[PDB]
């Protein structure tokens, strides 16, 4: 299973991270028993030798410096990987959305959704051709121009 | 075997749980990256120069992903979005075609001919109405007259 691997390997990524973690602790400890020593040195009157003390100073943080990369690009691969993860879900996803995609449109197809346009399109030509024959026959009874101007002449009186 | 629409509501719904965990994911790396932010600030005062710099690539990388991670939801959000028209058209063309039937058994009951004439017969018998009226009132006022 790939979803199974994933939660294991980052976990296990995790674990090494806090080791990484508690090397750079332990190494921090050591920077703070080293600058109090540098202190020390500093009051003393002996500042040659803080130079060297300052060395100790700076190695010990070049080391932190790197366990730190370490830990990032622990993360960053560990980041890689469920991405990856979530693009092949997604991925299958789509799939499924397709399949049901296909069951569903398998039962309307082209040809009997065309003869059902062509039918509608001649039902409606003969329609309004018939509701226009109507309209005119009902129109040629009697003079338009000289009712609709009673028309108006109907809503002052009413009004 | 399983129905058309059975299979539609389990694909909508596991679209669904995975936007769902993708967004359980991306706050997962939302949390990460504020522990990120705040292990960089409690650095800075500390220093060393160089150990914020590898956190911030750290963090603009996280940025990175959880971007796309917003982006698989949209991408998942999308299909279900086109698969939601689908049964709308299917259930236009099944009214259409329903309606279609319903307007060529209408328009089957009177074609053009027989309204034709029917439209005919209506005229004459309107012409017949006016000859026999005004014919009665031009003889009737013609014998009255004087005036």
């Amino acid at each position: 299973p790939p979803k199974e691997l994933v939660n294991e390997w980052s976990l296990k990524i995790r674990k090494e991270m806090r080791v990484v973690d508690r090397q750079i602790r332990d190494i921090q400890r050591e920077e703070e028993k080293v600058k109090r020593s540098v202190k020390d040195a500093a009051k003393k009157g002996q500042k040659d030798v803080c130079i060297v003390l300052a060395k100790e100073m700076i190695r010990s943080r070049k080391a932190v410096s790197k366990l730190y990369a370490s830990k990032a690009h622990m993360n960053s691969v560990l980041m890689g990987m469920k991405n990856q993860l979530a693009v092949l879900r997604v991925a299958g996803s789509l799939q499924k959305s397709t399949e049901v995609m296909k069951a569903m449109q398998s039962l309307v197809k082209i040809p009997e959704i065309q003869a059902t346009m062509r039918e509608l399109s001649k039902e409606m030509m003969k329609a309004g051709i018939i509701e226009e024959m109507l309209e005119d026959t009902f129109e040629s009874m009697d003079d338009q121009e000289e009712m609709e101007e009673e028309a108006e002449m109907e809503i002052d009186r009413i009004l | 075997r399983k129905t058309p629409e059975e299979l539609l509501r389990q694909n909508q719904r596991a679209l669904n749980r995975a936007m769902r965990e993708l967004d359980r994911e991306r706050q997962k790396l939302e949390t990460q990256e504020k522990k990120i932010i705040a292990d960089i600030k409690k650095m800075a005062k500390q220093g060393q120069m160089d150990a914020v710099r590898i956190m911030a690539k750290d963090l603009v990388r996280t940025r990175r992903y959880v971007r796309k991670f917003v982006l698989m939801r949209a991408n998942i959000q999308a299909v279900s979005l086109k698969i939601q028209t689908l049964k709308s058209n299917n259930s236009m063309a099944q009214a259409m075609k329903g309606v279609t039937k319903a307007m060529g058994t209408m328009n089957r009951q009177l074609k053009l001919p027989q309204i034709q004439k029917i439209m005919m017969e209506f005229e004459r018998q309107a012409e017949i109405m006016d000859m026999k009226e005004e014919m009665m009132n031009d003889a009737i006022d013609d014998a009255m007259g004087d005036e």
